[PDB]
């Protein structure tokens, strides 16, 4: 979205940047949020506690 | 107008090229994910992708990623964060270029040893000075071997 920044746990507003499209507040949280999607990534394909989400 | 780019959806698309962890499994997946790196521009893209290069340890698979040209990328986007003034990607950057198995014939190849020199004596951040410092150390037993 283009409310807040995506990363989960900033509520900033996304900044205007050539880097991203509107949806981060700063270079830091993009950095953080692609680590936090690649470490659920690898938590989605390694055992699990439940069969289905 | 725009696409915001999807960090998991990237990685859902690298599925049979990956392990469990994220891991390029062979050299042939390497090639293919060079080809994608080459046409990342966006930030979220890159740190990705780095992210996927700093997991995988097998030293085949890395010298196969710095001979398809990797190490020439890897210097283009050194050039634009160091010109933007990217930290939290010139962080990232450095850590891969630690991470590579890189040899006295590669640092020869572009001004990448050059840029990461005054990284370690003129950056205000203290981590990525710090960081440039030992990535310079580094290297520098590597030309004191032969
Ligand atoms: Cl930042
Ligand atoms: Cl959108
Ligand atoms: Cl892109
Ligand atoms: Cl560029
Ligand atoms: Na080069
Ligand atoms: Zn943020
Ligand atoms: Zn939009």
């Amino acid at each position: 979205g283009h409310m807040r920044c995506v990363r989960s746990g900033c509520e900033n507003p996304p900044i205007v940047s050539k880097d991203w499209d509107n949806e981060y507040c700063s270079n830091e949280c993009v950095v953080k949020h692609s680590r936090d999607v690649f470490l659920a990534w690898v938590a989605s394909r390694n055992s699990n506690t439940v069969v289905f989400v | 107008g725009h696409m915001p780019i999807d960090p998991k959806e990237l990685l859902k698309g690298l599925d049979s090229f990956l392990t469990r962890d994220g891991e390029v499994k062979s050299v042939d997946g390497i090639a293919k994910i060079f080809s994608l790196m080459k046409e990342a521009r966006k930030m979220v893209s890159r740190s990705t992708y780095l992210n996927i290069i700093l997991q995988t340890r097998a030293p085949e698979v890395l010298v196969k990623f710095i001979d398809v040209g990797g190490y020439k990328l890897l210097n283009s986007w050194l050039t634009y964060s160091k010109t933007t003034n990217n930290i939290p990607l010139l962080q990232q950057i450095l850590l891969t270029l630690q991470h590579l198995p890189l040899t006295v014939d590669h640092l020869k190849q572009n001004n990448t040893a050059k840029l990461v020199k005054q990284l370690s004596k003129s950056s205000e951040d203290e981590e990525l000075r710090k960081l440039a410092s030992v990535l310079v150390s580094d290297w520098m037993a590597v030309i004191r071997s032969q």
